[PDB]
């Protein structure tokens, strides 16, 4: 009630009419990739070719993703349940790329359900130039929630 | 102390898991999945046309799981993985179209809506895709939905924004029934009245929505 | 890799595919003086 | 497939009125399948000759039917690889036969 | 003198349908293009690690002295990669601007 | 064999081949028995292409 | 031509031999590769 | 170095040969490729790429 008029109506009609709330402009966390559609589309007058050359140069990177590779896995210590259980991974291609992600195992619902839809990270990429490696033995760990 | 199986695993690479009566709260088996053979299914049609890519008859290709003691007879939109589909099948899609419904292209962003919803065509060549959709033509605007329960308690319009399916696929009518319009008043604006009145055969396609 | 003895020999580089996409491995003109490789 | 209780000050060709009432159901049979017929892909294809209509129609023969109004540089060029360097030397704002 | 007067005002307006219609041409769109052609600046520094990477992982020399391992060489690399983002987004804003 | 369409294709079906610049090719393969069908979907890869075929006949004459 | 003239041979021969430069070339590609934008963003200027 | 490619099937059979259109044009490969076994570079096709 700090501001009032039109603002209060809002608090119900911006959650009861989906289709007001649904627009491109999302939170998006896919940062990593998603830009990489944007960065060819951003231009002030254009048309029907450049959507192809736009399309065709996330879909030469999305494959490679797709055909990621898990190394290893960071149980909690010692215990087990509702673990954030983080895991690297790289491109096979080459040893060039190395990601991490998590999952959340306590987002469920209990009636012979498992793991809810969003329960699940997406990867993020490791930024440190390492050249040198014993025999692809990186190792990721948690040091109180760093 | 104590040690589990949480564990290296045979060639389709999704790892053991340590226990049948679970890991977890609840009893979800000793079995998971991590990777997916989908760019083998895909380098081939993607190559051939962009096209066949929003086919719904490509979107139902198989995969393999027998490793497991299971059988993938198509891609599932499993949430370890399942955005890369959608992503795919869907936003690349749309962007394209909203770009080009701004910037005067409105039958361009048609060519580009036609890979969602096809309210002109009753006619397509797979029995199946006549059948199943039917009007409706990447598959997650459709496939199996469930609850969405684990949101509920901090639950908002970023929760419900993708609940369920059918009001996402309304909301894909809503900027399609706009893109009619936005067409038709660039006919009636600045010419001459038999191109102006033109612009009734276009209003009268937006109001049989 | 090169399965037989002495490398640094010219063998070119060949091949004659005609099935299975993912086995489309390379092939070596000779081999010191006839004989073939078990690759 | 006529206007009826409106437009009390309108004057056109009867034409235009005949044209309307075909113009119409040809758009019409394809906004819905409602009587029982339908459409072929490649008719279903080809309303694409008839989405936007005066001038836009006989473009559709004439475009094809005088080569010289089709013929111009602005080709479907391939040859990228070298064109491009006929070009990037023209590429000046106001120049000289030198 | 009022048929005269009509002209000052009827030929400021009707030129200008050459200005609120045929607004953008041919030359003025290329000078959009050669700015945002810059989104190749995912790929423009890229041999550059694989290149310093070469120069490291293996000796350049082997005898009765083996080594030449260019110690520093990928964290030299580095920086002129996270350099190059800088010269391709504030050119962008050109494109966008 | 040929002759057995030739009689009633060109007996009451058909005034000419010409006239199949009428068809779309589901249009065409339903009216067709097996005796028609079971020798008749090759037909539309050379046949519209006879419906293309006297085109430039009465043009190409343009000197 | 001078990456691969660093590369073809040796700059060195002994009881020790080499010094072929191996990454050389790779990172010769990476400056022809970027000299293109600074041409096309100074005829963007020239057309402007 | 370049590649280019032929469409065999674009003909006409009345003693005919392969049409104008049906013949390619040189493409530039773009690797930075500096050593090879003297001059042996191959090109192979794998399902159409």
């Amino acid at each position: 009630f700090a501001n009032r008029y039109g603002y209060w109506a809002a608090n119900q009609q911006l959650r009861m009419f989906p289709e007001i709330y649904v627009d491109p402009t999302l939170r998006l966390t896919k940062t990593e990739f998603f830009f990489q559609l944007e960065s060819a589309l951003n231009q002030g007058k254009l048309t029907d070719d450049v959507a192809q050359k736009a399309v065709l140069g996330y879909l030469n990177n999305f494959e490679e993703v797709s055909n990621l590779e898990i190394i290893a896995g960071y149980q909690d210590g010692i215990d087990i349940e509702n673990d954030k259980t983080y895991f690297v991974a790289r491109t096979r291609m080459q040893p060039y790329r190395y990601f991490w992600r998590s999952l959340d195992a306590s987002q469920r619902n209990a009636n012979s359900q498992e793991l809810y839809p969003t329960a699940w990270s997406e990867w993020k990429a490791i930024s440190v130039p390492l050249e040198n490696v014993a025999n692809g033995i990186v190792r990721p760990i948690m040091m109180d929630n760093r | 102390r104590d040690k589990f199986q949480i564990k290296q695993f045979s060639q389709t690479q999704y790892l053991q898991f340590p226990e049948a009566s679970s890991a977890d709260v609840w009893y979800i088996g000793k079995q998971i999945r991590l990777n997916t053979l989908f760019a083998k299914e895909l380098i081939g049609k993607a190559s051939r046309s962009l096209d066949l890519v929003l086919s719904w008859e490509t979107q139902n290709s198989r995969l393999e799981e027998a490793i497991l003691g299971g059988a993938a007879e198509l891609i599932d939109l499993d949430g370890a993985n399942g955005i890369y589909f959608w992503e795919l099948f869907f936003h690349m899609p749309f962007m394209v179209s909203w770009r080009f419904n701004v910037e005067q292209r409105y039958e361009d962003a048609n060519r580009w809506v036609k890979y969602l919803f096809n309210p002109f065509e009753c006619e397509d060549e797979p029995a199946l895709l006549l059948g199943k959709p039917p009007y409706w033509n990447s598959r997650p605007l459709v496939d199996e939905p469930f609850k969405g329960y684990s949101l509920t308690q901090p639950s908002d319009p970023d929760a419900i924004a993708a609940s369920d399916p059918i009001h996402y696929r309304k909301a894909v009518f809503n900027f399609l029934t706009k893109n009619i319009i936005d067409q038709g008043d660039m006919e009636y604006r600045k010419l001459q009245p038999s191109a102006r009145t033109l612009a009734r055969l276009s209003y009268s396609t937006a109001s049989s929505l | 890799e090169v399965l037989a003895d002495q490398m640094e020999e010219m063998i070119a580089v060949v091949d004659r595919m005609e099935d299975e996409p993912r086995l489309a491995l390379v092939a070596f003109k000779e081999m010191s003086e006839s004989w073939d490789v078990v690759f | 497939l006529l206007d009826t209780q409106v437009s009390a000050k309108v004057i056109t060709s009867r034409l235009s009125l005949v044209t309307q009432s075909v113009q119409q159901y040809i758009n019409r049979i394809a906004l819905n399948l409602e009587p029982g017929l339908s459409i072929n892909q490649q008719e279903a294809t080809d309303w694409e000759e008839f989405a936007n209509r005066y001038g836009y129609w006989a473009a559709n023969q004439q475009l094809r039917m005088f080569p010289e109004i089709y013929v111009d540089p602005t080709l479907r060029l391939t040859k990228t690889e070298f064109f491009f360097q006929l070009e990037s030397a023209l590429n000046q704002g106001k120049l000289t036969d030198d | 003198a009022l048929q005269v007067s009509k002209q000052s005002a009827q030929d400021r307006y009707d030129h200008f349908k050459e200005l609120y219609d045929e607004n953008i041409s041919s030359t003025e769109q290329k000078v959009i293009e050669l700015q945002s052609q810059a989104a190749n600046s995912l790929l423009m520094a890229q041999g550059m690690r694989t290149a310093a990477a070469a120069l490291d992982v293996i000796p350049n020399i082997y005898g009765l002295a083996v080594g030449g391992s260019h110690w520093g060489a990928p964290l030299n690399a580095a920086a002129e990669i996270i350099m190059i983002k800088y010269q391709a987004d504030s050119s962008k804003s050109e494109s966008l601007s | 064999y040929s002759q057995s369409l030739a009689d009633t294709l060109l007996g009451l079906g058909y005034r000419s081949i010409f006239d199949i610049a009428k068809v779309s090719r589901q249009r065409f393969i339903k009216r067709h028995d097996e005796s028609l069908l079971g020798n008749g979907a090759v037909i539309f890869d050379k046949a519209v292409s006879m419906a293309n075929q006297v085109l430039q006949k009465y043009r190409k004459n343009r000197l």
